[PDB]
DNA sequence: CAGTCCCTGTTCGGGCGCCG
DNA sequence: GGTCGGCGCCCGAACAGGGACTG
């Protein structure tokens, strides 16, 4: 066997564990054909060979069909050779979105074919990636071969082709550096300001600098003129757009249809902007069957249709310009989501997306924000490495009233206000100092942890007291209870003092929504009050009317 | 030519696996150009896929520093390897350091790349450069000499760092150096104008062996924030409720602290703004627990083998308060920090720069680091931090949402 | 006193989409 | 078909750690 002209990578078994040792799966015939015409191919060029009974190692092995072609790929069941092989660092620490590409004159994508067959592998390791092929006749005892080269289903194929694709790439790079080269697995975005005459020049160049190491620029994935099809794309010299986006028209959904259908969804949210899977989401809650049908909901089936009409109109997206600042806007969509749109000069997106997780049983429209605003901030340095200014639909005062009295440590990068409907707000604002002339309440719950049940109250300096029973609570939901009973039947104006630190917690953090339906009817009547004063006091030391409310609901 | 020092990880453990985080442009030119820079001169060498190990990577800038400075997350190394920096070569900690007039910091880090590492620990000094967009794979390096920000390097460093330093002791007897990973700490206490002078002598004097930096400490004039009650003329019932709960979270370090006559005070249903006189017991219980909070804890002491926590409150106005413990309401030292860097406008900064004072006084108290309980959001924290950073190391920390009860630390 | 129940948050794993 | 790796999302299960009460 010849010396292929790329450094080999070496790779050690995990110590303390021999090779993998499994039979050969049943084959149909029309995947055994297909896989000694390949296997006879591939040793004649010097990428399998034969092995004999020396050779103690095996793994199944199948095929399956390639996209658009009659060809076929063979792939490895290396499942029990990925477990015993050493553990590799992957060098593709992401993803090469068309949004950060800058504009350049002339554009080349070009595609290898095999290049896991064009990278050696290293020559201490190649025992252990032997397998057997099963002829047509079950009684053959079938051809043993073992790879020499990147086996494609190894865990540690496309960590080794990246880094020693590079690898050949350095030179190049190093003497032209002006030229820009996206390097994604088998897949060549070159790109230069060059004039369209030493473009070329230099893509024949490249061309013949890895044919020097066995790798292969066929003329057929050459692609010389616009539109160019990358990462799922359509590169134009203006504008890109992702390809085609197909979704499923089932009438009758199951568990699986929802789900790949809100993963394409989540594709498509990267330049359509609006989408929203809140309600198909919904769907998925609660679920054990993937192959379970179930039924739309009312609001699942008018978000589909909503998606759908989105789909309908052409989107586009545009280039990085790094002269220009980078701008992104975020819409409240809906309670829960939100929107976003990252771009240069007006109505001209870069990309778009969207924000929705639900962090936490209490948060408000603020706290959701922020989090967007640091999904966006992390993504645009992934993308662009810089910060982009921020138009937040949050007023300049409604934010410094918030960081400014929170506990914790929040900001916001350079932003300005804009006004987009619906602008969030803080919905109450506790007081810092006991109202004057308002009705003090002084209010404690209990419940028992073997009966559930317990009562909830309060008592005022007016007179005023109230103690009500309650069935299947425990001691947190009591104490939240009974600062729901005080804020019911008080005025405008109301200092309540507790010494439940649990609910105290919940309400200074201003929340406006809550997954405890006890919350939002405490947050319902906070809204309504002009003036709410809280205060915490340490129970059982005899205080003000707390050790007296603390004894009327003892039981 | 130099003989290399073996390393080895702690038993049972493997070496560090942590992802790199994506960074911001003008941190990845500088990368480029220090480990292109660097691997000019044989310091670091490219590596591949084969090896499993990686540690986190990003620049920095020192206060008033333009050139940009190499910084890695050794953190998760560090702790595999801790038995290495504490048993075999340990370095002392001068008690004297923190009682002088004024300390000065300088960056040594320089002078680790003039020794070779161990062959066999390379494996774990690998890290990894990102690229803005994906444009390229991760572009992986391995470190062939002492790397900076491992506390391995100090160690064996240690001996030559002592016969350099041997010269200028014998010349300076009263003058404290301590070393603490790529810093070097001299204290002493000569006047502001000889005292710099005597930096510059000793600038020179490790220029001459193959090695430019300027922060000033001051710990003599290093102040705590003791537990104070309000001096008010006019007490309501808010008030003495407040009052109350303080004093009974007071109670948990003083044991002496009685709120008994100041709750007899508190036995009516009142309105929360009605004044209420204070008794004449409880004028004495409230001057006797004023005293008891001049008092020190009692039995409050270091103990060396024990972990440094650090707690930090936000009290909103630029004010932030710390504790440094190492068991629960037994604080070695309280204090409060104010108009820092971004007052009024950021938070992130004003907690990057009170864990950077901090870090940087128990540096020179204990010589340990401590691990931080930090007011803040993961994410929040882990998006900007990085962008306020002016240190060379990097202390452990945790993120903690315990919201406020009453003020106990602030007025 | 240690041992729970309650509560809330994080981490992880398992699906789907996309790319090569 | 039931290979690998990268990245994203959404969900639940599992785990973790603090607070109030009880033998």
């Amino acid at each position: 066997v010849p010396i292929s002209p790329i450094e080999t990578v070496p790779v050690k078994l995990k110590p303390g564990m021999d090779g993998p040792k499994v039979k050969q799966w049943p084959l149909t015939e029309e995947k055994i054909k297909a896989l000694v015409e390949i296997c006879t191919e591939m040793e004649k060029e010097g990428k399998i060979s034969k092995i004999g009974p020396e050779n103690p190692y095996n793994t199944p092995v199948f095929a399956i069909k390639k996209k658009d072609s009659t060809k076929w790929r063979k792939l490895v069941d290396f499942r029990e050779l990925n477990k015993r092989t050493q553990d590799f660092w992957e060098v593709q620490l992401g993803i090469p979105h068309p949004a950060g590409l800058k504009k350049k004159k002339s554009v080349t994508v070009l595609d290898v074919g095999d290049a896991y067959f064009s990278v050696p592998l290293d020559e201490d390791f190649r025992k252990y990636t032997a397998f057997t092929i099963p002829s047509i006749n079950n009684e053959t005892p079938g051809i043993r071969y073992q790879y020499n080269v990147l086996p494609q289903g190894w865990k540690g194929s496309p960590a080794i082709f990246q880094s020693s694709m590079t690898k050949i790439l350095e030179p190049f790079k190093k003497q032209n550096p002006d030229i820009v080269i996206y390097q994604y697995m088998d897949d060549l975005y070159v790109g230069s300001d060059l004039e369209i005459g030493q473009h070329r020049t230099k893509i024949e160049e490249l061309r013949q600098h890895l044919l020097r190491w066995g790798l292969t620029t066929p003329d057929k994935k050459h692609q010389k003129e616009p539109p160019f099809l990358w990462m799922g794309y359509e590169l134009h010299p203006d504008k890109w757009t992702v390809q085609p986006i197909v979704l499923p028209e089932k009438d009758s959904w199951t568990v699986n249809d929802i789900c790949k259908l809100v993963g394409k969804l989540n594709w498509a949210s990267q330049i359509y902007p609006g989408i929203k899977v809140r309600q198909l989401s919904k769907l998925l809650r609660g679920t054990k069957a993937l192959t379970e049908v179930i039924p739309l909901t009312e609001e699942a089936e008018l978000e589909l249709a909503e998606n759908r009409e989105i789909l309908k109109e052409p989107v586009h997206g545009v280039y990085y310009d790094p002269s220009k600042d980078l701008i992104a806007e975020i819409q409240k969509q809906g309670q829960g989501q939100w929107t976003y749109q990252i771009y240069q000069e007006p109505f001209k997106n870069l990309k778009t997306g969207k924000y929705a997780r639900m962090r936490g049983a209490h948060t408000n429209d603020v706290k959701q924000l922020t989090e967007a605003v640091q999904k966006i901030t992390t993504e645009s340095i992934v993308i662009w490495g810089k910060t982009p200014k921020f138009k937040l639909p949050i007023q300049k005062e409604t934010w410094e009233t918030w960081w400014t009295e929170y506990w914790q440590a929040t900001w916001i990068p350079e932003w300005e206000f804009v006004n987009t409907p619906p602008l969030v707000k803080l919905w109450y604002q506790l007081e810092k100092e006991p109202i004057v002339g308002a009705e003090t309440f002084y209010v404690d719950g209990a419940a028992n942890r073997e009966t559930k049940l317990g009562k909830a109250g309060y008592v005022t300096n007016k007179g005023r007291q109230k103690v009500v029973p309650l069935t299947n609570t425990t001691n947190q939901k009591t104490e939240l209870q009974a600062i729901y009973l005080a804020l019911q039947d008080s005025g405008l104006e109301v200092n309540i003092v507790t010494n439940s630190q649990y609910a105290l917690g919940i309400i200074q953090a201003q929340p406006d929504k809550s997954e405890s339906e006890l919350v939002n009817q405490i947050i319902e009547q906070l809204i309504k009050k002009e003036k709410v004063y809280l205060a915490w006091v340490p129970a059982h030391k005899g205080i003000g009317g707390n050790e007296q409310v603390d004894k009327l609901v003892s039981a | 030519p130099i003989e290399t020092v073996p390393v080895k990880l702690k038993p049972g453990m493997d070496g560090p696996k942590v992802k790199q985080w994506p960074l911001t442009e003008e941190k990845i030119k500088a990368l480029v150009e220090i480990c292109t820079e660097m691997e000019k001169e044989g310091k670091i060498s490219k590596i591949g896929p084969e090896n499993p190990y990686n540690t986190p990577v990003f620049a920095i800038k020192k206060k008033d520093s333009t050139k940009w400075r190499k910084l890695v997350d050794f953190r998760e190394l560090n702790k595999r390897t801790q038995d290495f920096w504490e048993v075999q070569l340990g370095i002392p900690h001068p008690a004297g350091l923190k009682k002088k007039k004024s300390v000065t910091v300088l960056d040594v880090g320089d002078a680790y790349f003039s020794v070779p590492l161990d062959e066999d620990f390379r494996k774990y000094t690998a890290f990894t450069i990102p690229s803005i967009n994906n444009e390229t794979p991760g572009i992986r390096y391995q470190y062939n000499v002492l790397p900076q920000g491992w506390k391995g390097s100090p160690a064996i460093f240690q001996s030559s760092m002592t016969k350099i330093l041997e010269p200028f002791k014998k010349q300076n007897p009263d003058i404290v150096i301590y070393q603490y990973m790529d810093d070097l700490y001299v204290g002493s206490d000569l006047e502001i104008g000889q005292h710099r002078t005597k930096i510059e002598e000793l600038r020179q004097h490790l220029l001459r062996w193959g090695l430019w930096m300027g922060y000033e400490l001051h710990p003599d004039k290093w102040t705590v924030q003791p537990i104070v009650l309000p001096e008010k003329d006019s007490w309501t019932v808010n008030d003495i409720q407040k009052l109350v709960g303080k004093l009974n979270w007071a109670s948990q370090i003083y044991p002496g602290i009685k709120v008994r006559q100041l709750s007899k005070l508190l036995r009516g249903t009142k309105a929360l703004t009605e004044v209420i006189p204070l008794t004449e017991e409880a004028e004495l219980e409230l001057a006797e627990n004023r005293e008891i909070l001049k008092e020190p804890v009692h039995g409050v002491y270091y103990d060396p083998s024990k972990d440094l926590i650090a707690e930090i409150q936000k009290q909103g106005q630029g004010q932030w308060t710390y504790q440094i413990y190492q068991e629960p309401f037994k604080n070695l030292k309280t204090g409060k920090y104010a108009r820092m860097r971004g007052a009024h406008t950021n938070d992130v900064k004003q907690l990057t720069e009170a864990v950077q004072k901090i870090t940087t006084e128990s540096i020179v108290i204990w010589g340990k680091t401590p691990k931080f309980k930090l007011p803040i959001q993961k994410e929040t924290w882990e998006t900007w931090w990085t962008e306020y950073w002016q240190a060379t190391w990097i202390p452990e920390w945790e993120f903690v949402n315990t919201p406020p009860l009453v003020k106990l630390w602030y007025q």
